[PDB]
C-alpha cells in the first residue's frame, strides 16, 4: 500500500498495544472504557488500511468520548507525567495517541480520508489526559 | 470565535435558547483551542423558511462557527462534531418528520482581523 | 446547501417571500446537483439598511448560496446565475432607482461539515 | 461590498444604527476599492446571545465585511481597522466590562459571483 | 494563441458543426433553438479566441436555457442513449457539449476566463438531455 | 474528481452515444449486440467513475465479445485495407471503431495511473475488433 | 509506440472514418475527391506511426489540394452557421475532425520533428472542406 | 510467443492436448499480435502435485504466455483473458470439487532475445 | 502462488516428492500470504542435466515461487528462506559432493493475471 | 546460472542432449560471467506440441535465467553465444526450418535463496 | 552516516531495549529465545550501521524463527484486543515495535540494497512475537 | 505550525512520559534526577514550540549533567557490549535512552531546518549517556 | 545528430583509427581479422549514426567472434600479468581499453534509444577477443 | 576552474601530445606544419583556460589550415578505405580522432559560455586536413 | 556498478595500458619505475572498483614518487617546449595527458562518492612524475 497509510496502521496498532497495557494497571470502569476505545481504534485501522473503502467509527463514538471528557473534567481542577505509575501508563498511552494523530493527519491530507479518524484520536488524546489526572487525584 | 444558531419557527427545543448557547459555550470552551469571553454565540429564529420542494412540514436547526485560521482539520472536526452532538441532543422535535441539524466549521483569515476592545 | 435570502424593508416583490423560497428551492432543484431535502432555504427582512453615501432612497436584495467542497465553476457559476436570474424575476420595485440583485455561491468545507437527524 | 453589523441588545451606541451605517459606509468609500453604490450595509440587533461561559454581563459588536476577490492583504487590513476603528468609536457601552469588537473581512469569490440591476 | 484555448475554440467548433448536423431531424420550434445555440457558441468562440478582450455571451442567453430547461422538465418524467435517430444526434451533441465543456474549464482554470461560457456548455448539455428525452418521449 | 477519470468518463459516454446512433442502421441482431455493448459500456463508466468501489464487467463479458469476434472471423475474407465506409451502415461502424480506441486510450491512461480498469481496456480492445468485424461483414452482404 | 504518435495515429483514423462516412452524401467528383483524400490520409498514417521511416506524402498531393482549393474559391462568395444542409453539415464535422488532426499532428511535429508536409496536408484538407461544404450550400 | 499448459495428472479434459493446443493457437492468432508461425505451443502433464494443505482431492490447470515486451496492458490482459477462457471451456472434470484454471501473460526483454532458423 | 520444484534424477530425498510437496506447501500457508485452496505445487524430476564443465556428476535442487506482485522484498525473501529451508532439510544426498539448493522467488502481473474456478 | 533446454520430439540433433548440455555449458562458461559448478542446466523433451494454426514443424526454445546486475550487452551476448551453440546442433525437424530462440531472464537478487547441503 | 540508516539503527535499538524490558515477564525457555533475539537484532544493528560492509545475521536464524513460529502455530488457536494479560501486552508492543523497525530497514533496503534477510528476520520476528503473546493468553 | 517542530515537541512528550513511568522504579536520589531532568524536557520544548521566541535550557543544565556523566563513569566499569535490561529498572531507563536518542534525531532536524536547538540537542545527547550510565549503574548494584 | 550518438561515433571511430595502428605490428591472419573487424565497426558506425534506420551487423559477426574467442582461450592459461608484456601486445591492451571506452558510449545510446544492443555486445566480445590475442602474443 | 574548461584543456593537451608523437613519423614539411598545428593547439589551450580573458587564435591561421586543406585535396583521389593503411597515416587517423573529441569538447564549452567558435571552427579544419594528409602518406 | 565508477576504472585500465606500452622505449630504471608505477594503479583500480571495501595504495607510495619527482627536478632546468622532442619522451607525454584523464575521474567519484582521496593524489603525482620523465628523456 502508500507508505502514509502503512505508518499510520502502525502507529495506530502500536497505540493498541500500549492502551492494553496500560488496562492492566486500571479499575473495571476505566478498564473497559479503555476496551472499547481499542475496539474503535480496531475500526479506524480498518478504514485507513481500506483507503476509506470500508466504514469507520461513527458519530457516536465521538459523541461518547466527548461525554467521558466532560464527566471527568467536572471532576479535574501544572505537574509532570507520571505522578503515580497508573497515570504514567496512560501519559505514555496520551503522547502516541497524539504519534497516531500525527500519523492519520498526513494521510488525511494525502488522500482526504480519516477526519472523523484525527477527530476521534484528539478527543482520545484529551480523555487520557483526563484519566491520568484523575488517577493521581484519586 | 463566532457561533450562530438558526432554527426554524417550528422547530421545539428541549431547553430555551439561553440555556441552549449556554451548552454550546460550555462544548466550545471544553475544547481548549479559545479563551473564555472570547466565545460569542448567538441564537437567531427563522420566520420565512422552506425546505426542499415538497410539501411535507419540515424542521431544521442549522449552527456556523467561525474561527480564525491556523487550526487543523482534526480540531476543525471536533469542533463541529461537539456542536452538532449538543445541537441534536437539544432538538425535542418539529415538523413531521426527522429534524436536519448541521453545523459548519469556517475559518476566518487571521492576518486580517480587526479586533479591539472598549 | 443552505440558501439565505437578504432583502430590504422598501423592497416590493411580486410574490410573497415564501413563493419566492419556492421558486428558488425549485430552480436548485432543477440543477440535479442537490438532494431535495437537503436544500434549506431562508428570507430575512433588512430593517436597518443604507446603501452608498448619497441621500438616495434605495433596495436592494442578495442571496448567499453555501453548498459543500467539490464542484466546479461552472456548476457554481451556473447555480449563481439560475438564483439571480429568479431573484430579480421575483423584484417588483424598490426605492428611487433600480434595485440591484446579487448571488454569492461560497463552499463550505465538506471534511469538516457535521450533520445529524433526530 | 457587504457590511453586516451584529450587536447584543444590551449594548448602547453613541449614535443611532443609522448613523452608524453612514459613518461606516463612508469609512468604506475613502478607500477609494469600491463603487459609491456598491457598498451596502446592514444593521442586526441580536436579541438571543451568550459571550463566554462566566456569569458576567457582556456586550460585543460584530461586523462582516464581503468583498470580492483579487485584492492583497494589505487593502484587507486597512479595511478592517477602518471599520473597527468606526465601530469602536461608535460603542457607548454596555455590560458590566469592556465591549469586545470585531470586524472579519471575508473574501467572495469573483468568478462564480452573480450580479443583476433590476 | 496558447494550446488549451486552441484546444477550446476547436472543440466548440466540433460542437457547433455537430448540431449544425443535427438539427436537420428535429422540427422547426428545436431547429430555431439549436440555431440560437449555434449562435451563443459563435459568441463563446469569439471570447475565447480573442483572450478575454471580446465580450462573450450575457447572462440573458443562460436565463433562456434555463427557462427552456424547466419547460422540458415539465414533459421529462434510465434509458441507453438512441432510442431514435434523431435522439441519438442529439446525445451525441451531448457528449460533445460536455467534451467542449472540460476544454472551457480548462482555459477557465489557467486563464481565469470563461466561466459564464462554462455555465452556458452545462445548461447546453442539460438541454441537450432533456431534448432527446422529449424526442423519445414524442 | 480526477482529470483522467473525468476525461475517460465522457468518452465512455460518446461511445456509447454514437453506437446509439449507429444501432437504427444495423438488423436486428446486430442491434441487440449493440444494445448489450451499450449496457456493458455503461457498467463500465460505473466501475470508472466510482474508481474501482463499484464492480464492472464480468469475464463472461469480454468471452462474449471474443466468440462474437471469432463468429464473424470465421465469415470476413480481406485481402488488403480497405477505405472505411463502403456502405453508409459500415461507416457508421468504423466512426465506432475509431471513437472506441479513442476511449481505450483514455482508460489506458486512467489504468497507467490508477491501476484500475485492466479488463474495461481489454473490452475496449476487443470491442474495437469487432466493430471493425462488423463493418466487414456490412460490407460483404 | 508513444503516446503523441498513437494519438494522432487515433485521430487520423477518425478523419479519415468521418470522411467516409460523409462521401456518401455528396455527388461522384466530391466521392472520388474524398476516396483520394482517404488514400492519402493512409499515406499520412504509415508515415506518421512508423516515425518518418516509411516516406508519406509527396508535394504534388499538396499541389492537388491547392488546385482544387482555387477552383472552388472560384465559385464561392466568400459568416454563416454551419449545416445550412445536411451534406454540407457532414463536411464542417470533417472539417472540425480535421482541424483537430491537424492540432495532434503538430504536436508530434513538435516533439519529433516530422510531419509537417503532413500538416500542412491537413491545414489544405480543412480549407478545402470548407469550401466544399459552401459549395453544397449554394448549389 | 510460448506458451506452457500444465495440467495435474486427475484432470480430465473434454478434447485431447492436441486439439486444446489447436484451441489455444487459434485464439492467440485471432488477437492479431503474432504471426502464424511464430505461436509455439506446449502441453505438460503434471505427475506429483500437491494444491493446498487440505486432503481433499484437487486438479488444476495452468498456463503461461510468454510476449516479447512492448505490448500495452489491455493487449495482456485481453489475451489472458482468451487463453483462459479456451482453457476453462476445455476442462471436463477432476478432483472432488471444481477446477482452478489460471493464466499467466509475462513479458520477454525484446533486447537480448536471440532467435534464428535453422 | 505456483511452485515448482526441480530435482536431478541422481539426487537422494530423505522423504518422498508428494510428502516434499505437502512440507512446502505447509511452509507458505505459514507466511500468512496465501489462500489455502491457491497453493499450487509441483515436482519435476530432470534426466537429462549437466552442472558445469567439470568431468564430475552432481546434484541439485532448484525451486521457482510464483507469486501476484504487490508484496515487499522483505515478504519475498522470507518466502525464498522458508523454502530453501525446507528444500535443504528434504536433501539426503546426491553426486560426490555437496547439493546446491536454491530457490527464485518471482512476481507474476497482477492485472494481465487471468483465473477461472469450473 | 540456470538453463532449460525445449525441444519439440520430432526434433533431431546433430549430438545428443548430454554434449548439447555440455556445449551449453562451455559456451556460458567462456563469458567469464559466472562460477564454474554455478551453471546448472537442463534438457527438456516436448511430447505434446504445436506452432502455429496450419505442416509439420519443430522449434528448440532455451531459457537462460541469471541474476540481476548485468548490462544488456552481457545479456545480450549470452543469449547470441547459446543461440549459436543450440544452432549448431539441429540437424533438422518436420517439413520446414527449424526456429531456435533464447530467451534470458533476470532473477531477483535481493530475494534469492541459495544453500549448498 | 545517512538519514535512513540512523534512523533504522536508533528504531532496532528500541526494539532491543523493549525486548529486553520484556523478557523480565516470561518464563525461562521465552527469556533465552528473546535473548538469543536480541543478539541478533544487535548483529543486524553492526551490519545496517556498517552499511553492508560487516555481516550480519546467516540463514539460519531465519530458519531457527521459522522453526519455532511452526512450532507454536502448532499450538495457537488462530480475533482478540491485544494485552489479554500484561505479559503478552508487552510481547504485543514489541511486536508493534518491531513492525516499526521493519518498516524502516524497508526503507533502507529501498535506498541501499541491502538488508533483505534483515528485513526477513524482522517480519519473523514480528509473527513469532505474535505468536508468543498468544501463547502466554492461551497458558 | 510546522511538521518538524510538531514531530519534535511529540517526541519530546513522549520522552518525559517514559522518563516519569521509569521514575517510579528507581531509588530517591534517581527519582529527584529524573524529576529535574523532566523539567528541563519541558523548558527545551517551551523553546522548541516557541521556534526561539521563548527561552530554553541554560548552560549549567549541561553542567549539571555532564558532572552527572562523570561521577557515574566513575562507578562504571564495562568489557564488552551487553545484552539491555539485565534488570527490570535499567530495562526501563534503555528504553527512556532509546527515546532520548529518537527526539534528539527529531530535534536535529529542528536544528538543521530552523538554526535553533543546538543546546537542546546537546542535552539530549548528553541525556542519552547518562541514561547508559544509570542503566549500568542499576545493574552493577 | 544526438549528443550520445555524436559520441559514439567518434569513439568507435578513435577505437578504429587504433586498431588500424595496430594492426601493423601482428601477422597476417591476425591483421585480417583485424581488417574483418574494422569492416565490421564501420557498418556499426553506419547503424548507429543511422540511429537504427539503416542495418548495422548480423548474429554471424558476433558468433564470427566467439568461435575466435573459443579458439585463442584454447591456447591461453594464465596468473595476473601487467598489460603490455610486448609492444604488440600492448597496443593490443590499448585497444582492448578503447573498445571498452566504445562499448560504454554505445551501452548510453542503447539506454537512452533503444538501438545497439547487438553492437554492445559485438563490442564486449571484442574487447575479450583483444585481450586473449594479446595474451597469445606475449605467450608466443 | 569549471569542469567543461577543464575536460576541454584536457583533450587539447591530449592532441597536442599526439600530434607531437605522430610528427615523428612523417618528413620535414609536415613535422613543420604540425609543429605549427601544437603552437597554434597552445594558444587555443590558453584562450580556453582563460575562459575567453587572453586572446586566442587569429583567422590567418584558419585561412593557412585551408589553403593547406585545398593543396592537398588537389593530390587526394578517392573509394572508401579503412584507417591506417601504413604506421604514418594510422598515427594521423588517431589524431584526426582524437582531434574530433577536442571538437566535441571545444563545442561544449562554446554552447555554454559564448567562447572559442574559432577555436571549434580550427578544429574541425584541422580534423580535415589530418584525414587529408593520412590519405596523402597513403597515396605516397 | 555506478557509472561514473566504471568511467574511472575504464580510465585507470586505459592509463595502465598506456604505460605498458610506453615502457617499451625507456631503459631498465625507468621500465621499473613504470612497472611499479602499473602496479600502483592496480591497487588504485581494486580500491575504486570495490568502491573502497578494498584497501587501496599506502602513503608511502605517494612519497615515493615524491621523492622521484624532487630526484628529477634536480636533473631538469627548462623555456616552453612542445611535447614530443623525441618519440620516447612523446610516449611519456601521452601518458601524462591520460593520467590527467583519470584523474579528473576519480576526482568526479571522490565527489560524489567520498572516495579515492589518496587515488587522486597519486594520480596528480604521476602526472607531474610522467611531465618530469618526459624533460629528462628530451635532455638525454
Amino acid at each position: 500500500k502508500d507508505s502514509p497509510i502503512i505508518e499510520a496502521n502502525g502507529t495506530l496498532d502500536e497505540l493498541t498495544s500500549f492502551i492494553g497495557e496500560a488496562k492492566h494497571y486500571v479499575d473495571e470502569e476505566m478498564k473497559g472504557i479503555l476496551e472499547e476505545i481499542q475496539n474503535d481504534i480496531y475500526k479506524i485501522m480498518g478504514e485507513i488500511g481500506s483507503k476509506g473503502k470500508i466504514e469507520g467509527i461513527s458519530e457516536e463514538r465521538i459523541a461518547w468520548l466527548l461525554k467521558l471528557i466532560l464527566r471527568y473534567m467536572e471532576m479535574v481542577n501544572f505537574v509532570l507525567p507520571g505522578g503515580t505509575l497508573e497515570s504514567a501508563k496512560l501519559d505514555v498511552c496520551r503522547t502516541i495517541a497524539r504519534r497516531a494523530l500525527r500519523k492519520v493527519l498526513t494521510v488525511t491530507r494525502e488522500f482526504g480520508i480519516g477526519a472523523e479518524a484525527a477527530a476521534y484520536l484528539l478527543a482520545l488524546s484529551d480523555l487520557l489526559f483526563l484519566l491520568a489526572r484523575v488517577i493521581e487525584i484519586e | 470565535p463566532h457561533l450562530v444558531i438558526e432554527a426554524t419557527a417550528n422547530l421545539r427545543l428541549e431547553t430555551s435558547p439561553g440555556e441552549l448557547l449556554e451548552q454550546a459555550n460550555k462544548a466550545l470552551f471544553a475544547s481548549g483551542q479559545f479563551g473564555e469571553a472570547d466565545i460569542k454565540s448567538r441564537f437567531v429564529t427563522l420566520e420565512a423558511y422552506r425546505q426542499g420542494t415538497a410539501a411535507v412540514e419540515r424542521a431544521y436547526l442549522h449552527a456556523c462557527l467561525s474561527i480564525l485560521d491556523g487550526r487543523d482539520i482534526a480540531t476543525r472536526t471536533l469542533l463541529g462534531a461537539s456542536l452538532c452532538a449538543v445541537l441534536a441532543e437539544a432538538v425535542a422535535g418539529g415538523g413531521e418528520e426527522g429534524v436536519q441539524v448541521s453545523v459548519e466549521v469556517r475559518e476566518m483569515e487571521r492576518l486580517s482581523y480587526a479586533k479591539r476592545v472598549v
